[PDB]
């Protein structure tokens, strides 16, 4: 099962404060530490701090500006990182990880994408991308869908709710006038479509929405 | 026998002090830059090192509470050795004096 | 506070070749170095712990060596799924620190 | 005399532990990068160092089984010192009490 | 006798930025490094003791980090009253020694 659970996204206004969570499961020992690690887009991993939940003691990276405060709930086994007075330097994916007091991070959460901006949460519009009537073909057909006008990042895009993963690219988002747009691409055998169904599922965590969009011939 | 009761207790208290000692060292030392006494397996080796006084100096606490822990470990090791030695002396003395009929 | 240097920042290799990622520490840290793989948009994944100790469910072609200040992650017979950022991390002295990463390009 | 029997045994067991200790250390430590406790002559010096607790820190085991070996050596040295001391106390006590006619 | 190197000799920053003063020691000195501020015509004033330990009545925006041979004084959100010479000083080995200072210019 998934050992550490974090929210996908958190939008925060400049100067505001957010409390991130990391729910744990699997084997737990009173000797376990939860660590927080920050990654700015295109950049490396940066250690923020650690907590021993079964004792409440927390230690911080003293080499960076102290934005974090770590706490834990021992009954729900959740680790919390209170981030406060955030600017855009604080926009990043924050991971939590578990350490068995032996120095390495055996398991990591999926990360929380924190975006710091005054702009506003917008679910995406999903539009299909089927070929035009004129387009000829080989042994394979390319389909896609268009995820447009969302805020903030990220979106996750699956094909047939995960079952179709070979021959898929989701392109990185492009930001324009405070809104994100991307496309996802899937290729399948020509013979199989539209015989067998092809559908893009588009989760956007920051708005709590997951929309489905089936790709039918024009 | 009091002496074996005492020697038995101290040896159980010593194991307990070595285990809690390892746990507490790591807790006391994490937070302190340059601290090496910061994972449980090596911290437990450290505790044995310390209780015995074997002095390798591969690991030692750099903080006040790490050092306090170190002292409790030393004293527990030292105390339990003195109680074992004194118990062994009591045994031998009472056996030698029965070996003389006394 | 231990600095870990990773060279080069980008490694370009041919499919099937043996590749080696470097990680130099700023002082002697025994073998207290661990390696992580982070693919595009994914989270890091532990590959090697304590310089050379294998992890369960990691391909047998990943190995590690080194001690003191010089550490190497090797991949035998590189392949597409190996395209990723690779980080080293030390646990010798407080605080734990990461290297800056090496990208594998095929 | 039990005490001299015990002190004699422990001193023979100690020499044996120092020799097997040297052999086992090298076997346990070869394989571990950075290990220095990897040739028999220095490993045997290491064993004496350890049994006595003299703590130079010129050599020490970096592995689990090297460290287990270290502990058996420490305990054998510590045990044999306690048994020698307790034997010396038994000797002196029984000789002082005969020096009093008792 | 421990030499402490401070880089750069002059640091020019913008108001409100985070600034960092460096102090490198010639051998490993744990965290036995202390920091002083000396304004124009004034005497030195202790800002940070033992690499990172705060002093009472010093603004919360001054902090310190480092261990071994590499040490940093940081100021969050620099402001005019921060214009000054900054020195490091070690107490690891006899005799105590000072760095050569870094001037903060805004
Ligand atoms: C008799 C004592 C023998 C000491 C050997 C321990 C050194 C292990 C090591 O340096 O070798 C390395 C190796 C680790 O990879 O040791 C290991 O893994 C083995 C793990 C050993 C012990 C488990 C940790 C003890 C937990 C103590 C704190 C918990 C409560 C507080
Ligand atoms: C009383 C113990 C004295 C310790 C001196 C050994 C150090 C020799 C050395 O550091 O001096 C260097 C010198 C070697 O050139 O020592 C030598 O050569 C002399 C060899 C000494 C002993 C022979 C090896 C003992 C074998 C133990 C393992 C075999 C069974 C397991
Ligand atoms: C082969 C010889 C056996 C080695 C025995 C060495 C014992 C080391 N001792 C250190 C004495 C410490 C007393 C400190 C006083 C406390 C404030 C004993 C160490 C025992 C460790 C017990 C651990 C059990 C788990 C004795 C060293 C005595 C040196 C004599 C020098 C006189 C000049
Ligand atoms: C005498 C034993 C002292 C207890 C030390 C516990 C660690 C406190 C953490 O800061
Ligand atoms: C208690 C003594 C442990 C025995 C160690 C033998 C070495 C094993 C080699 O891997
Ligand atoms: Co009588
Ligand atoms: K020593
Ligand atoms: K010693
Ligand atoms: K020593
Ligand atoms: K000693």
């Amino acid at each position: 099962q998934v050992q550490l659970q974090q929210p996908g996204a958190e939008l925060v206004k400049p100067g505001a404060s957010v409390k991130l969570s990391c729910k744990a499961s699997g084997y737990t020992f009173t000797s376990d530490w939860i660590h927080w690690v920050k990654q700015r887009p295109g950049h490396g991993l940066e250690w923020i701090g650690e907590i021993i939940p079964s004792y409440g003691r927390a230690n911080y990276n003293e080499k960076i500006q102290k934005k974090a405060t770590l706490t834990a709930d021992k009954s729900s086994s959740t680790a919390f990182m209170q981030l406060s007075s955030l600017t855009s330097e604080d926009s990043a994916v924050y991971y939590c990880a578990r350490e068995r007091g032996d120095g390495y991070f055996a398991v990591w959460g999926a990360g929380t994408t924190v975006t710091v901006s005054s702009a506003k949460t917008t679910p995406p519009s999903v539009y299909p991308l089927a070929p035009g009537s004129a387009a000829q073909t080989n042994s394979m057909v390319t389909l896609g869908c268009l995820v447009k006008g969302y805020f903030p990042e990220p979106v996750t895009v699956t094909w047939n709710s995960g079952s179709l993963s070979s021959g898929v690219h989701t392109f990185p988002a492009v930001l324009q006038s405070d809104l994100y747009t991307l496309s996802s691409s899937v290729t399948v055998p020509s013979s199989s479509w539209p015989s067998e169904t092809v559908t893009c599922n588009v989760a956007h965590p920051a708005s709590s929405t997951k929309v489905d969009k089936k790709i039918v011939p024009r | 026998a009091l002496h074996w009761r005492a020697a038995g207790a101290a040896t159980v208290l010593l194991v307990i002090v070595l285990l809690a000692g390892s746990y507490l060292a790591v807790l006391a030392e994490r937070g302190a830059p340059g601290a090496q006494l910061i994972t449980y397996p090596r911290a437990l080796w450290w505790s044995v090192e310390t209780a015995t006084t074997v002095g390798y100096g591969d690991l030692y606490p750099v903080t006040l509470w790490g050092r306090c822990v170190a002292v409790v470990v030393m004293v527990a090791g030292i105390t339990s050795f003195g109680l074992v030695t004194a118990a062994l002396a009591t045994w031998f003395v009472g056996r030698e004096q029965e070996r003389r009929g006394h | 506070d231990i600095l870990l240097t990773q060279s080069p920042a980008i490694l370009s290799v041919s499919p099937g070749e043996r590749v080696s990622f470097s990680c130099r520490a700023s002082q002697s840290i025994g073998t207290d170095i661990h390696w992580y793989q982070q693919r595009t948009n994914g989270s890091p994944r532990l590959l090697i712990k304590y310089a050379s100790e294998s992890i369960s469910g990691i391909p047998s072609r990943f190995s590690g060596s080194g001690s003191g200040t010089d550490f190497t992650l090797s991949i035998n017979s590189v392949e597409s799924e190996d395209i990723a950022n690779y980080y080293c991390q030390q646990s010798n002295r407080w605080p734990f620190t990461f290297g800056s990463g090496t990208k594998l390009e095929i």
